[PDB]
RNA sequence: GAUGUUAGGAGGGCAAAUCCGCCGAAUUUAAGCAUAUAAUUAAGCGGAAGAAAAGAAAAUAACUAUGAUUCCUUUAGUAACGGCGAGUGAACAAGGACCAGCUCAAACGGUUAAUCCUUCGUUUGGUGCAAACCUUUCGACGGAAUUGUCGUU
RNA sequence: UUUUAAUUUAUUCAUUGGAAUUUUUCAUGUCGAGUCGUGUUCUUUGAGAUUGGAGCACUAAUACGUGUGAUACAUUUCACA
RNA sequence: ACGGACCAAGGAGUCUAGCAAAUGUGCAAGUGUAUAUGAUUCUUUAAACAUUUUACGCAUAAUUAAUG
RNA sequence: UCAGAACAAGUAGAAAACGUGAAAGCGUGGCCUAUCGAUCCUUUAUAUUUGCAAAAUGACGUAAAUUACUUACUACUGUGC
């Protein structure tokens, strides 16, 4: 009841204690470092709701995501090609800010964690702030337990960096299945390669 | 195979048939379909009236099965029949053949043919042909809407 | 293309309930926690500013409002959906 | 393009070559695979590799008439069959959870297919000898001799297979039976003209129903 | 077979031959008493023959019987009804030309536009 | 099938018109007796072929099933043939009957002694001896290719059921078997020539 | 929250054909070329496995309805897109291969965390010449857990 | 040697626990939010008054919900989730 | 006018996709057994045989933007 | 002109409806020979011709019928595309 009270209580957000709240958060995550530990969840409800857990090897992370479209990579302004592809400034990226923060610390900070799931917490017109759920692979609390054990798997290691985190699956464009999704539902460059493939026939 | 293919039989020919002032050059007359409409537009004319342009209202999504409908003629209906069962229903003008047309595969009847004089058909199908059902009455039948 | 759940199908393959012959077979606990977040929460600006138009009281004003509503959420039944809510809502304050 | 052949058309374009499948591994592929399911049988002593799948009808308007086998057989006709789901799971029987019956007809004919299979199937008890009833569905254990006997005969294949066509297409019906008058032609037409309006008073009735 | 009863139709008992392969038809109901030399039967065809209470003779057999070719009628096979002879004669493109354009398929997109039309450019 | 990248793992560029040598791609740098050569191109020492050979050839023929059924059936109708199978050139002057009927106590035979024994008294000592004698060493390159010896063929043992048959034929040189059920007719007319001398049972009959 | 050469652990690099993300062209075709095309390709960077990925319906259908994915045959060079030019181009059904389902969250259980883990152990077994494994149940002393583990569906 | 089928032998005594149906009561519960969605921008798509994705701005509804049902929209059905 | 000092070896209309007409062959209002299964099929056997005790293609009907 | 393709400009008609003349007639522009323009797109006209893909919107219109998921029968049936 309790849990599902809160969750009432964040979907309001602008009502104003939940935004009054939002802003502290938010404030306080400016100052701290860009990836941080958190000692526990700042929305127990939203972290059950994903992946986490109360058992011994489950971390929940703090990451910082700077807002805004991505300036194409190249030396100077300037691009050396045809004008379709001439543009710069106004170019999105494929994935998720939550993509990007999840790969960010799932990789060279949390190499040895799981990245189990990650959640919205806050923003500003800078920052996108995410706690991410994280599980230690190695702690028998996890090594054990059925329910879980999955993540334990090496099929399972850097699901970040391959888009297998719900916003992987999202922005994979998973997330809709039906006919808005043919295209893409294997594999999007799966789904091409199967669709080129010319099959002649020994026989013929 | 090879060995009765014509630049075996032109290989000591200098210019391998492909002419000796007029070269054989990679893609001449333009890739693929080319100038269509420009320095190809007579070919086109001449033999793909139609080509250019688009005509008509788009579908955009089609599904063909929804529209599918195999059409048979009456001329072929009695044809269904095997031979012999043919000439019983012949030779018995008191017993009038029902012919499942669906099971047979086919969704309309259609009415290009005669059908014998006098002897009766039932006729199971989706659709007919106004002229069909008007062939099949005048011969004593009867059409009977399936689904 | 329209079918009947009542009565058979025509055995025709066209038509209204066209088709074949085949015999068809055939809280409390939430209004409290929705009223105990009101409590908590109060309104946002956008539903405190549809709620002041409701109260203005005319039809142009309602008007206005839906348009507001339309704005904000997007979709027009969405919006909707949200105006009527406030008119509720207006309804039970001024009981 | 010269002279008058048809225009090309062969989406050649892009680098095919990267992506050209030759199947010269077809035949050997096949025998791989029924050397596999022999595998499978011969470790799954006495019983069939095959599950029970019931018949249903095709979708569309094309294939309507047609009848194939369709995955797992829908709770209703389980609990006509006089079976559980998981008990159904456990032998030889696919369930559906998610399809739905709107043909009694249909259902009837799925449960007496299962009562066939049933009445087919003989259990082999789950500890040796210890001959004890099922649960929920499953039937009962035979005892030791009836099980070799039914060892002895071969195992048939027929019910997991889809039932052929019942035939007709052609029968025979007297000529003072037939109506003269019935122009189906006229009748169909009619029907069509008259869709939209039929259409709209179906709208009306279940706005009423649902007041 | 349609055609070649069709053919016998005026003078009975002389010996129809045909330089072919006869197929059946499945739009005739009666097969008269036909006398048939053919290069090639189709089996249905063949077994209709015999149901008619008809004969088959292959060539050799027609010309022990009729080595002069007495009472003999030749037949041919409609030759410019194949699918080939259709797309023949004056191209499409070529006013009042009735031959078929090698297309893809059938329908709206293909080929129905630009000179087909009095409402595209010109027409066929 | 040529490996893929054969001739062109080169990085070898044409050096252009000014240098007195013609214009094919030639090997960069220097030192080796490889610099400064042609590259690929199909005239080329080194170079790719004209066009490589590829897996995606079409290898295999589809033939109507009716048209393969129709071969068969002339196959056995040439084999039945004493005349045709004369030509195809087995030795067929000694024996009685060309459709070749024997009892059912063949499809028995345990022995390859016992088969030759057989065959001999039937008349086809000859073709046997002839069969014998034609085991030699292939003239070429087959030689290195698995294809040592070439063997002519001889009789064709057609059986309803194997009880023996397959075991005591197999090693008699250009023998083969088959059963009714599945005939050959890459055995039935080895090379496309028709009439091969078939030995038939009376149950296979 | 820092801090520890604390006790126990993990990540880093190599290897890529298939595989999964990102990022990302141009030659080229259009007989020019700018949209298009090449191509959601090459290169770049990151990540896995013996397969990967996908997967148990916010699915298709409009039927007498089908019933997770994947793959093959097909739809289909079709609907469609496209200086409606060059070109590009699916999906549903249908026939198969194979077929497997599920558990968290939420609801419920307070006559009580019924859970979980580290360390130290304790005593029946089974193999092996050893080395070793393989299982068996039982308690301590700690912790973790009420910001929620476990059972129930 | 590897395992994995069939056949062979299981029989007694102890009760802690659980499960499937089946009756009859009573309960109509719960169902994932800066998320869907809309607007707009760019990309991608066969997707066409936008197919997916993404950035930003706005920001929902509780199963009578809301999301599909390939032309934008309003009012209302219905089908499937 | 250009290329060729000489000799030996190598050295260039090919292969696939779809379409076409030509002709051969089988069958013929049909045809092609596609995948895939089956076998008393297993050096050859990656082929040959078999096709469940209304699959789809193309064709058999066309035409219209189109409900048709 | 020519490929005997197109456009364009003509020539001869035909079916309408008219004009002119007493009438035969003549009139489909200018006495004749020049005065002009594809696809796509846009635009505005035409129509008892259609669609927008499960449906509906003129209209519960006209009859009946009883309270309702009733039965017939109607060329004319939303905006936008
Ligand atoms: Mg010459
Ligand atoms: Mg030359
Ligand atoms: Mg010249
Ligand atoms: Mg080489
Ligand atoms: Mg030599
Ligand atoms: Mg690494
Ligand atoms: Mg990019
Ligand atoms: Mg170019
Ligand atoms: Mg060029
Ligand atoms: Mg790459
Ligand atoms: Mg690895
Ligand atoms: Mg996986
Ligand atoms: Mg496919
Ligand atoms: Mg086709
Ligand atoms: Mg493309
Ligand atoms: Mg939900
Ligand atoms: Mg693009
Ligand atoms: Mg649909
Ligand atoms: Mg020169
Ligand atoms: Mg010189
Ligand atoms: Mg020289
Ligand atoms: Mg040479
Ligand atoms: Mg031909």
């Amino acid at each position: 009841g309790a849990y599902k009270y809160i969750q009432e209580i964040w979907k309001k957000k602008q009502s104003d204690a939940m935004h009054f709240l939002l802003r502290v958060r938010t404030w306080e995550y400016r100052q701290l470092p860009v990836v941080h530990r958190v000692s526990k969840p700042s929305r127990p409800d939203k972290a059950r709701r994903l992946g986490y857990k109360a058992i011994q090897g489950f971390v929940i992370y703090r990451v910082r995501v700077r807002r805004g479209d991505r300036k194409k990579r190249v030396k100077k302004g300037i691009v050396h090609g045809k004008p379709k592809h001439q543009g710069v400034h106004k170019q999105k990226s494929t994935r998720n800010l939550k993509s990007v923060a999840e790969g960010k610390v799932g990789k060279s900070i949390c190499g040895n964690l799981r990245v189990l799931n990650s959640y919205w917490v806050g923003q500003d017109a800078v920052y996108k702030y995410y706690e991410v759920i994280l599980v230690d692979p190695n702690h028998n609390a996890v090594r054990n337990n059925p329910k879980i054990n999955w993540i334990c798997n090496p099929v399972h290691k850097h699901r970040e960096l391959r888009g297998l985190t719900s916003a992987g699956k999202k922005y994979r464009g998973l997330r809709v299945k039906g006919h808005l999704s043919a295209k893409s539902r294997p594999s999007i460059r799966a789904n091409w390669k199967r669709r080129q493939l010319i099959k002649l026939r020994k026989c013929r | 195979a090879t060995r009765f293919k014509k630049n075996r039989k032109k290989r000591g020919h200098v210019s391998a048939g492909h002419g000796r002032v007029g070269k054989h050059r990679k893609h001449p007359g333009g890739r693929g379909k080319a100038g269509g409409l420009h320095h190809m537009r007579i070919n086109f004319d001449k033999y793909h009236p139609g080509y250019f342009g688009k005509v008509g209202m788009r579908h955009l999504n089609l599904l063909k099965n929804r529209t599918y409908c195999p059409t048979i003629n009456v001329d072929k209906l009695w044809g269904l029949l095997p031979e012999e069962k043919k000439k019983e229903f012949s030779e018995n003008k008191d017993i009038a053949p029902v012919i499942d047309v669906t099971r047979k595969g086919y969704f309309k009847v259609l009415g290009n043919g005669k059908l014998k004089h006098n002897q009766p058909i039932v006729v199971k199908a989706r659709y007919f042909s106004s002229v069909a059902e008007k062939k099949i009455k005048a011969v004593g039948g009867q059409c009977i809407l399936v689904a | 293309g329209r079918k009947s759940t009542i009565k058979p199908a025509t055995g025709i393959a066209v038509g209204f309930n066209s088709g074949h012959v085949v015999t068809k077979r055939n809280s409390k606990r939430k209004e409290l926690i929705k009223d105990v977040v009101r409590e908590i929460t109060g309104f946002s600006p956008y539903e405190k500013r549809i709620i002041e138009l409701i109260k203005i009281g005319t039809s142009a004003s309602t008007k206005r409002s839906l348009k507001y509503a339309k704005k904000k959420l997007g979709t027009h039944k969405r919006g909707k959906a949200k105006r009527e809510e406030i008119q509720k809502v207006v309804i039970l304050q001024r009981r | 393009v010269a002279h008058n052949n048809v225009l090309p058309n062969v989406h050649l374009h892009k680098w095919w070559q990267h992506r050209v499948r030759v199947n010269f591994s077809k035949n050997i592929k096949k025998k791989k695979r029924r050397l596999l399911r022999e595998k499978r049988r011969k470790a799954n002593g006495g019983t069939p590799i095959e599950k029970l799948h019931p018949i249903v009808h095709c979708p569309t308007q094309r294939y309507n008439f047609r009848t194939r086998l369709g995955k797992g057989f829908t709770f209703e006709e389980l609990k006509g069959a006089g079976l559980t789901p998981r008990a159904a799971q456990t032998i030889g029987i696919c369930y559906d959870k998610r399809r739905k019956n709107r043909s009694e007809e249909s259902l009837t004919k799925n449960v007496e297919r299962l009562l066939k299979y049933k009445n087919s199937l003989v259990m082999i008890p789950l500890k040796k000898n210890k001959a004890k009833k099922g649960i929920g569905g499953i039937p009962a254990d035979a005892d030791k001799n009836t099980i070799k006997e039914f060892r002895n005969k071969k195992p048939l294949l027929s019910i997991f297979k889809k039932e052929k066509n019942t035939k007709p297409f052609y029968e025979t019906i007297e000529v003072s039976k037939i109506d003269k008058e019935f122009l189906a032609y006229k009748t169909l037409r009619r029907a069509k003209l008259a869709e939209r309006r039929k259409n709209c008073r179906q709208q009306k009735k279940d706005i009423k129903f649902k007041s | 077979l349609s055609k070649l009863q069709y053919h016998m139709a005026n003078h009975p008992n002389d010996i129809a031959v045909v330089v072919g392969s006869i197929t059946d038809d499945k739009r005739l109901f009666s097969l008269k008493q036909l006398k048939v030399c053919a290069l090639r039967f189709t089996e249905t065809a063949r077994k209709r023959i015999e149901d008619a209470g008809g004969e088959c003779l292959t060539f050799d057999q027609l010309a022990l019987k009729y080595p002069t070719g007495k009472k003999c009628v030749l037949l041919r096979g409609p030759t410019k009804a194949r699918t080939a002879e259709k797309h023949f004669g004056k191209a499409p493109g070529k006013p009042k030309s009735k031959a078929r354009p090698y297309v893809r398929s059938k329908g709206r997109k293909f080929e129905k536009a630009r000179g087909r039309r009095k409402s595209r450019a010109y027409k066929k | 099938a040529v490996k893929l990248g054969a001739g062109y793992e080169t990085s070898a560029e044409s050096w252009g018109t000014g240098r007195a040598v013609a214009r094919i791609p030639r090997v960069p740098g220097g030192g080796t007796h490889r610099a400064g050569q042609g590259a690929f191109g199909n005239m080329c020492r080194g170079g790719g072929m004209f066009n490589p050979t590829k897996i995606w050839r079409r290898w295999g023929r589809k033939v109507n099933l009716k048209e393969k059924r129709y071969a068969v059936c002339s196959s056995i109708a040439a084999s039945g043939v004493t005349s045709l199978v004369l030509a195809r050139g087995h030795r067929i002057s000694h024996l009685k009957e060309v459709p070749l009927v024997v009892s059912n106590d063949i499809e028995s035979l345990s022995k390859t002694k016992e088969a030759v024994n057989f065959l001999v008294s039937l008349g086809l000592k000859d073709e046997v001896n002839r069969l014998v004698k034609s085991k030699k060493i292939r003239a070429g390159k087959g030689k290195m290719r698995n294809r040592k010896y070439k063997i002519r063929n001889g009789p064709l043992i057609i059986y309803e059921n194997d009880n023996g048959v397959k075991k005591a034929f197999r090693n008699i040189p250009g023998v083969d078997l088959c059963k009714v059920t599945k005939l050959n007719l890459l055995k039935l007319a080895p090379g496309g020539s028709i009439g091969r001398l078939c030995i038939w049972s009376e149950s296979a009959f």
